[PDB]
């Protein structure tokens, strides 16, 4: 049971007690992903309209 | 109308449960995987506690303890009773233990072979027993080379205890046996004891100079209906009643089943499952646990009892399914969901 | 003095930034107008309440947030709200239709159009700040843009500020407040995407909150304002050390230092006590060995989990009131001897302990009652993996049919996120058992 | 601002949009002439989401209404509220359509659909941020029925990615007009399958036996029917007209109510439904149990003969949303049976503090059941008993229709209840 690093100011304190001691995607990529799906979109769309223009 | 699941197929008790909740017309059971229940007759291994609790107004009900394995597995009681301030110092109804890892994976072997060296060095009777919870598996032995070369054989944990060389021997037959103590523990916490045990005895005479065959010395209902050849000879299935018993304890030693070791028994219960209490108890939980524990007792030739084991999933003895069964739902299911005696039990009064 | 920017996306972002906002004036003696008399440095100053408060010429302290959200009828509530005056027009985004729950269209479709503009918006309050430490984002898992646009948002800080942290306060989906079938399914996949882009995350489950609310506060059914008015009392404990002179989390680099060992289990879980009625006659003050004690009871967690049953590798105590280091040190001793407190065996068995003397501030005609001292837990329990365990099992049964994948895919998104996302998921919660089961 | 617009098109469709603007209307304080006269600002607060607001502070309904023979909008405009609609919006030829799809969808109706997009492009470009559409029609006779579909067809092809809903009443040999009803409404039916993403299904018969059976009306008219059309109408449009997180808009509550695009027809119901006892305060118990009654039900089909699997209650009035909760938890928890176990939280349940006029509190019912087959299996039978004879089938071929055509809609409905059948196991 030992406490260790007590500091103290005028609005509180704080300290630390030891019971026991111990034993990314870039720019160019995001806009890929971005505009794959953009054109599944695009491309379900038109499947779309080709079916309502039959 | 309450609503029920069974994960559980190979369970005789709550098979029984089952069939007797349909019985009331209150009770109806739904798919297996259906999460709309109120209570749960799960499985035995990795039963989804964390998936509990969480239905809006659906109080959940569970038929295990979360954290009981602790005391129902060989080398997790071991180890409970040796690091619980509440067991170890003072427990003496519990045979010398010790946990020993196979060389091929803490580990007690040098802690056991210095106790083994002591008894050798002093005459006095220096017969183990090592086993596992990975068994139908057991051998007995006098000899430290034997039980260690014995595990290192096998894969997995062990423990080896001190076998009791002067058990106490019925007659006539001169023969060992167990005690098997079914208890309830119920949602609040509060330990009924059924006021029905059994015997599980052994039909052939107790031999202290040959541990080779293993007839005469291990009391289970499997070993003594397939290796035995006196199998229910003195009673029905080597199952003798606390009826039976006790006016055996009278004619031959002139006292009681109750004085002489149901007293430890009540005693032993009580000392196992109070000291887990704060580590299972579901009192502030979201979701409410009981379950049904098999204690199995040894009883030696003063009269001492001493603890075996626990088991978690523990079956019943034919002649007691309907009584206890019935048991079962009055006081762990009925007493959280109603239904529209002389209690079958001995509540242990103790401080939560 | 390093500066914090708080962006809230979505209702359940926007809504309890609205409520955190609120309670941060009510604390630092900010008024609705923006004024603070105690500030005697006019226009400027490089105090604590900086790091989330900027100054105008004028006197006016404003907030370093960011409000976001795809349709513009709760940020209308900002917008004309008590609190109008502390922000302008600039920090508060909205669109013109919403996600529909769905996270692709808060991901794919609607977040392309609207991310530059954000990342423009939040720019403006970087180049306000001398140091900027990172960011604290507030969304939930099942709303389509909370979980669909931040993931996005988080990508691209990310990219933008990458030597920065981001920390989250997310909301766990329901059901007893929700209409949202699919929240699951947004839930596992914003969860996928945002891991490997937050430094830490508190974890609010409804669920918590709304039992709370129902049993210490007799709230027979709670509304989203009690729910969001404790959770920014939660919220206030953890970022108190951000705002106020002390040495404990003074920068949000000591959040993952101090609570996150291992990157990937950044979950900790939060316990508050005490939370007590208002419209009581009048309650005994608890005590710091009460209270204490009362941040190893499931009921008063964040989360509702057992910690009984799993590992803690860090564990943080927050006080804030009449509490001397004395109290603390005793309650804990006897808490250890009667509790089940296990730690990982390459962490040390301790506890790090805060303590701001100024009780917790409550609304006036809130719900809560004031207290003489009151404590928040941060500790990182592997018991928090019940909650990943829940949510994954649903997604499971869901997923199995392929019930309401279609909306997903008509959005633009590949069937196969889902099961990139769920495998993620299956590491996630090996992990949790690899470091606390035996 | 999430404006829906409105169309109705046929007898049927005009009659049942009529008294749908009739209460609602009264709901939101809207009088015969479009002046507001209501107390409270919760009516107001939606209200762009159904009227355009006008100068002098009218309000004008954002309606549409079709027909291929004058008769019945003449009666709308001389009507109660007949003065309430745009006269723009009245776009109507002369021939009729005879009960004869291929005449609403090939002949007639193509030479009048044109002008009819012309309205509603003209009602979209008004609307700061159109949902979607909502139309009301009959699928047994031949203008709702055949130029319905074929304006859902023309409306999703400038309006890609918005919300088609409708309310379709399906015919019942029990309350018909002509035999060819069933060749209709099998034609329609793929179409919606197609192109709509709700679709509230709504059984004359069921109407018709609960007029009979739960209201005791001797002999009940269409306009009786329509009565509970009406009710139905505005208890499902609640969550759109007035506040509410659940169900906002019509693409939210398609996300939660649809785990399939196909499977997207719904079963309604209402409560109370009482006869003139009609006093009788009703208790939030009495409320859910008879929601969840079949006999309250309008889709003419057994639950129990199936499986929900989603559900949206709304619960309109000053009640106990405890109680409420409390009610509806135990209906689920008591027949868990007929809702799917893979869709955890398939019961969703919403407050409304406006009851309907003249009522305490009231209830309603939107289900996805795949009971609705039964519904679909009844009309491919009767379609099925004509059509191997091609019994009136030169009605339709004089209109340039082919046989191949019927073979089609035939298949296209077979596949639609097996659809069904395989999530029912
Ligand atoms: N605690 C709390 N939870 C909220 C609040 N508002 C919404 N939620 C929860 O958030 C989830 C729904 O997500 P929302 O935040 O409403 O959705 P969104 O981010 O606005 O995205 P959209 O789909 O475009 O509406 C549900 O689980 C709600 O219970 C709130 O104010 N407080
Ligand atoms: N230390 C010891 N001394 C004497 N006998 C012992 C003993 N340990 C075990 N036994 C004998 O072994 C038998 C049961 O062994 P154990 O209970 O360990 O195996 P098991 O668990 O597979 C049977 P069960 O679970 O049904 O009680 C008992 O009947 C007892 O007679
Ligand atoms: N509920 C209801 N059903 C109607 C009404 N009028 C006609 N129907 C039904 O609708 C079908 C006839 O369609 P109808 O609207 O007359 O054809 P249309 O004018 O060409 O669109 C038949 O099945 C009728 O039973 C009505 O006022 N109410
Ligand atoms: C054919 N038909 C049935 C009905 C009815 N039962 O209500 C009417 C109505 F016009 F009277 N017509
Ligand atoms: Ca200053
Ligand atoms: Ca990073
Ligand atoms: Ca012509
Ligand atoms: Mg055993
Ligand atoms: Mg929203
Ligand atoms: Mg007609």
């Amino acid at each position: 049971m030992e406490v260790i690093e007590l500091n103290k100011c005028t609005s509180g304190q704080s300290f630390e007690v030891i019971l026991k001691p111990p034993s990314d995607p870039s720019l160019e990529e995001i806009q890929k992903k971005l505009e794959a799906a953009e054109e599944r979109r695009k491309y379900q769309e038109a499947e779309l309209l080709k079916h309502l223009a039959e | 109308m309450y609503t029920f699941v069974v994960r559980d197929e190979n369970s005789s008790v709550y098979a029984e449960v089952s069939r007797l909740l349909l019985a009331t017309g209150q009770w109806k059971r739904l798919r297996k995987d259906n999460p709309r229940f109120n209570l749960m007759l799960g499985e035995r291994n990795r039963l989804p506690f964390g998936r509990l609790g969480h239905e809006p107004g659906l109080v959940q009900l569970v038929n295990y303890y979360r954290g009981a394995d602790k005391l129902c597995r060989k080398a997790s009681l071991v180890k409970l009773i040796k690091t619980s301030p509440e067991l170890s110092e003072s427990c003496t109804w519990f045979p010398e233990s010790y946990v020993i890892y196979p060389t091929n994976l803490t580990d007690e072997r040098e802690v056991f072979l210095a106790a083994y060296n002591r008894r050798r060095e002093g005459r006095e009777g220096n017969v183990w027993i090592a086993k596992s919870s990975a068994g139908a598996g057991i051998l007995i032995s006098s000899e430290a080379s034997e039980l260690l070369d014995f595990i290192d054989e096998q894969g997995q944990v062990h423990v080896i205890q001190k076998y009791l060389e002067k058990p106490l021997l019925l007659e006539p037959g001169h023969r060992k046996f167990d005690i098997r103590s079914w208890v309830l523990v119920d949602h609040l916490y509060n330990i009924y004891l059924y006021r029905e045990g059994v015997l599980r005895t052994s039909s052939e005479p107790y031999n202290s100079a040959n541990f080779q065959d293993k007839t005469c010395h291990l009391t289970n209902h499997c070993i003594q209906k397939e290796y035995s050849k006196n199998y229910g000879r003195y009673e029905e299935g080597n199952e003798m009643f606390f009826e039976e018993f006790n006016q055996y304890l009278m004619d031959a030693l002139n006292t009681t089943l109750e004085n002489s070791i149901l007293l430890q028994i009540k005693h032993i219960i009580r000392s196992c499952l109070m000291c887990i209490e704060p580590a299972i108890s579901t009192k502030h939980l979201h979701y409410q646990s009981f379950q049904l524990f098999g204690f199995d007792f040894m009883v030696d030739e003063e009269l001492k009892v001493w603890l075996i084991e626990v088991n978690g999933a523990p079956a019943c003895a034919q002649k007691l399914y309907a009584e206890l069964c019935q048991g079962i739902v009055d006081v762990a299911i009925s007493s959280v969901f109603p239904l529209a005696p002389t209690s079958i039990f001995i509540k242990l009064h103790h401080h939560h | 003095m390093r500066e914090c920017i708080s962006i809230h996306v979505g209702q359940a972002g926007v809504q309890i930034g609205n409520a955190c906002w609120e309670l941060y004036c009510l604390e630092h003696g900010i008024q609705p107008d923006g004024q603070m008399p105690s500030d005697k440095t006019i226009g400027g100053g490089d105090d604590s309440f900086n790091t989330f408060f900027s100054e105008t010429g004028a006197g006016k302290h404003v907030p370093r947030a960011v409000f976001v959200d795809l349709e513009p009828t709760v940020i209308d509530e900002v917008r004309t709200g008590t609190y109008r005056q502390l922000f302008h027009p600039e920090q508060l985004i909205t669109g013109k239709e919403d996600a529909a729950n769905n996270y692709a269209r808060g991901h794919y479709t609607i977040g392309k159009e609207i991310i530059d503009l954000v990342l423009d918006r939040i720019r403006k309050l970087a180049d306000q700040c001398t140091g900027l430490q990172g960011f604290l984002v507030f969304h939930s898992f099942g709303g389509g843009t909370g979980s669909g646009f931040t993931s996005l948002l988080m990508e691209r800080l990310s990219v933008d500020y990458g030597k920065k942290s981001k920390l989250e306060f997310s909301i766990y989906p329901a059901p007893q407040v929700s209409t949202a079938v699919v929240e699951p399914y947004n839930s596992i996949l914003t969860t996928h995407t945002t891991l490997e882009h937050s430094d830490c995350a508190f974890m609010v489950d409804n669920e918590a909150i709304y039992d709370i609310c129902r049993r210490n506060l007799d709230i027979e059914r709670p509304t989203y304002t009690n729910l969001n008015r404790l959770i920014s009392q939660i919220v206030s404990s953890i970022t108190a050390s951000l705002r106020f002179d002390g040495a404990l989390n003074v920068d949000l680099t000591e959040f993952q230092t101090n609570l996150v060992p291992y990157p990937r289990i950044h979950f900790p879980l939060a316990t508050y006590a005490p939370v007590i009625s208002a419209e009581k006659a009048y309650h005994e003050q608890l005590s710091v060995a009460e209270i204490t004690n009362a941040c190893f009871e499931p009921a008063n967690q964040m989360v509702k989990c057992d910690p009984r049953h799993g590992k803690y590798m860090a564990c943080c105590l927050l006080y804030r009131g009449d509490v001397v280091p004395k109290d603390v040190n005793a309650a804990i001793a006897t808490i250890k001897t009667k509790r089940s407190i296990q730690f990982v065996d390459w962490c040390p068995t301790g506890f790090k302990v805060g303590i701001n003397y100024q009780p917790p501030t409550v609304v006036p005609g809130g719900d809560l009652a004031k207290v003489q001292r009151a404590v928040c837990m941060l500790s990182n329990t592997t018991a928090i993996a019940e909650a990943w365990a829940r949510l994954d099992h649903k997604f499971d049964l869901m997923y199995a049919k392929r019930a309401f994948v279609h909306w997903y895919v008509g959005e633009g998104m590949e069937e196969g996120e889902f099961s990139e996302a769920r495998e993620d998921m299956a590491a996630l919660e090996k992990d949790y058992e690899e470091v606390g089961v035996d | 601002m999430r404006e829906i617009v409105h169309i109705q098109a046929g007898q049927c469709g005009n009659q049942i949009g009529a008294k749908f603007w009739e209460v609602i209307s009264d709901e939101h304080g809207i009088d015969p002439t479009g002046s507001y006269h209501g107390d409270s600002d919760l009516q107001l607060e939606r209200i762009n989401v159904y009227y355009n607001e006008a100068t002098g502070n009218k309000y004008v309904p954002r309606a549409i209404l079709v027909d291929l023979e004058p008769g019945t909008m003449d009666s709308v405009r001389s009507g109660p509220f007949g003065q309430i609609f745009r006269p723009d919006n009245f776009v109507f030829g002369q021939s009729g359509a005879g009960n004869n799809w291929a005449k609403g969808h090939y002949t007639e109706g193509a030479e009048l659909v044109d002008s009819v997009l012309d309205v509603v492009r003209k009602e979209s470009e008004s609307c700061d941020c159109l949902q979607g559409f909502q139309l009301t029609h009959s699928l047994g006779g031949g203008t709702g029925s055949g130029m319905g579909t074929l304006l859902i067809s023309k409306i999703r092809e400038e309006y890609p990615d918005r919300i088609m809903n409708t309310f379709s009443v399906m015919p019942s040999p029990k309350v018909s007009d002509t035999v060819v009803e069933p060749y209709n409404a099998t034609l329609s039916v793929h179409q919606l399958v197609e192109n709509t993403d709700e679709t509230y299904c709504i059984d004359n018969e069921a109407l018709y036996d609960i007029c009979f059976r739960t209201l005791k009306l001797t002999t009940p008219t269409y306009g009786d029917l329509n009565h509970l059309v009406s009710a139905t109408m505005s208890g499902v449009t609640t969550c759109l007209r007035f506040p509410g997180q659940l169900n906002a808009d019509l693409r939210k509550l398609a996300v939660n109510m649809v785990p399939f695009p196909r499977l997207h027809f719904f079963m309604p119901g209402f409560a109370p439904l009482t006869s003139r006892q009609q006093y009788r305060a009703l208790t939030v118990p009495e409320l859910t149990q008879q929601m969840f009654d079949s006999k309250n039900m309008m889709a003419a089909c057994d639950p129990r003969h199936g499986r929900y699997l989603t559900v949206a209650a709304i619960f309109r009035g000053r009640m106990s949303m405890k109680e409420v909760d409390e009610q509806m938890l135990n209906v689920q928890n008591k027949n868990s049976s007929y809702f799917v176990e893979w869709i955890p939280n398939n019961v969703k349940t919403a407050v409304c503090d406006i009851p309907p006029r003249g009522l305490k509190m009231s209830a309603t019912f939107i289900g996805n059941s795949t009971a609705i087959q039964e519904l679909f299996k009844r009309i491919s039978e009767q379609f099925t008993a004509m059509f191997r004879r091609k019994a009136f089938l030169h009605w339709y071929t004089g209109e340039g229709m082919d046989e191949m055509e019927f073979t089609e809609a035939e298949s296209n409905m077979n596949d639609l209840v097996s659809e069904y059948q395989q999530y029912q196991d």
